[PDB]
């Protein structure tokens, strides 16, 4: 099978474990433990295609900004995400774009653009704004819930198939 | 479950998808030979001069269409000279279900090559796994 | 078994050979705090609308000097919701015996942040995995 | 670590099966159960460097020559063996050079000459003569016996050393 490299970012407290989770075991994570970095192998099959997926699942947390140039070098596309009920996580997003564009040396990196958090009725971020960002960017944008599990699968699909496509 | 001629169209189909020598063979009423890939994936418990080592390898087997579950095992608990008792042990389908890739439980009843047949050449769409429960 | 001086030096060489973020810390007579990584390498048994599915993890994890085995067993179970009796796992250290890469079950009483130390920042040279017996 | 794509062969019955199971296992296999074609993943350290070889065993038997094609354009080093008892295994060596050469269009593929069963009292291969064709093709020659162990982590250890040198 092809192996592809996703990476997961976004400001501390988004889900970004939250959606790692659920994807590999099936079950919400509702404790809080911020994130150094962890990483995850899963075998998927995307549209009748096999594919091993390594996962990385990175820190918002600011203590552990240093890792990022490292983990955004050997990425190959990126779950951005958000937080529907935090608007600072959302204008966090576009420092992420930036640094991976910086990175990587590319304007059109694989990402996708992730509403999480989409269970929660406090709605803070509107989501024609996020539609917008995305649009922008020329990248999907997904709302999911880590919680539910609405879109988690589509999320991380749609970046393998972002990336197969480029 | 399934027609002879049907077995001889899957085995024509299944051989063109695949190299010549590593081809489905049909026999008499049905019967066919052919090869699998079992992936051994074993701890072994050893000694030094408590400490485990790996036994990770992948054996090809020339088997038929009668070959139980049961003798696929035995024949690589022998071949890999294992001495532990052969009901610690399981071979397991790598299959897809529900956008998973999941290992399920051969019945020692069961025939693989039955099983690799009916899925084709590709070993992503069926792996065989060796494991001690 | 060592100088606090010793450890130290121990540190400040480890760290060099490591990002600032991920360095190790002295503390208070000769106590000091660090990363490991943990290889979580599972099988979940699944049921569907057996079966297993993998867990195939590494888990980085900021502990101390004084963080033993058990803590770093128990701590794992809990944080990848495992409901397995927590005696049917085992922490293991891989590393150099004999031009062989072995795994060595580690007692509940170590403390892997020592063993990190003293075998430097290479996971090449050790690594911890998480297994079921 | 590093990995090493390693491929072992030569005639049937030689002991490429034998020497592999020797480095994997530790142990002499005195059964001759000829081979279709397995593989086998090791970590080792060679030099102070934790290395992990992917080793592929083949078949020896003519039925399975159609296969060389794919294993020789995959394959990083060749362990090409012959038994000291059998003059044809001898022989046969030059003609498995020849089409790793060819396969890989090159005529310096890293290659260690094994001349297994050495702890046979009944030798029908000169020493000097092996010497004499390892010198030929500007590889090393060891002498192996996957029954004592003689040679065998000289023999995979050398051309992990081939193999990085090149
Ligand atoms: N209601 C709801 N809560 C969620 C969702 N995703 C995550 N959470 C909750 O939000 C909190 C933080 O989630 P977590 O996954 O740890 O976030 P993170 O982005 O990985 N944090 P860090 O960057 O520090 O590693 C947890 O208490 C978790 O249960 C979601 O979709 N819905
Ligand atoms: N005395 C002795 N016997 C050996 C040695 N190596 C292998 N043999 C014996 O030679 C026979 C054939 O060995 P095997 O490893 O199966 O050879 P092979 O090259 O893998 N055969 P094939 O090409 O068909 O797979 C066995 O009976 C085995 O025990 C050796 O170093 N010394
Ligand atoms: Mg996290
Ligand atoms: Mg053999």
């Amino acid at each position: 099978m092809t192996e592809y490299k996703l990476v997961v970012v976004g400001a501390g407290g988004v889900g970004k474990s939250a959606l790692t989770i659920q994807l590999i075991q099936n079950h919400f994570v509702e404790k809080y433990d911020p994130t150094i970095e962890d990483s995850y192998r899963k075998q998927v099959v995307i549209d009748g295609e096999t594919c091993l997926l390594d996962i990385l699942d990175t820190a918002g947390q600011e203590e552990y900004s240093a890792m990022r140039d490292q983990y955004m070098r050997t990425g190959e596309g990126f779950l951005c995400v958000f937080a529907i009920n935090n608007t600072k996580s959302f204008e966090d997003i576009h420092q992420y774009r930036e640094q991976i564009k910086r990175v990587k040396d590319s304007d059109d990196v694989p990402m996708v653009l992730v509403g999480n958090k989409c269970d929660l009725a406090a709605r803070t971020v509107e989501s024609r704004q996020a539609q917008d960002l995305a649009r922008s960017y020329g990248i999907p944008y997904i709302e999911t819930s880590a919680k539910t599990r609405q879109g988690v699968e589509d999320a991380f699909y749609t970046l393998v198939r972002e990336i197969r496509q480029h | 479950p399934p027609t002879i001629q049907e077995i001889k169209q899957k085995i024509d189909s299944y051989n063109s998808r695949e190299k010549h020598c590593l081809g489905m063979k049909l026999s008499e009423d049905g019967t066919y030979t052919g090869f699998i890939k079992v992936h051994l994936k074993l701890r072994r418990p050893v000694t030094v001069p408590s400490f485990y080592l790996p036994l990770d390898a992948i054996k090809q087997m020339h088997i038929s269409s009668t070959t139980t579950v049961s003798e696929v095992i035995q024949g690589l608990l022998d071949k890999f000279m294992v001495v532990d008792n052969p009901q610690k042990f399981a071979l397991f389908k790598r299959i897809h279900k529900d956008g998973q890739v999941l290992f399920q439980k051969l019945s020692i009843a069961d025939y693989p090559l039955y099983l690799r047949l009916l899925a084709g050449p590709d070993t992503d769409v069926l792996s065989f796994v060796l494991k001690e429960n």
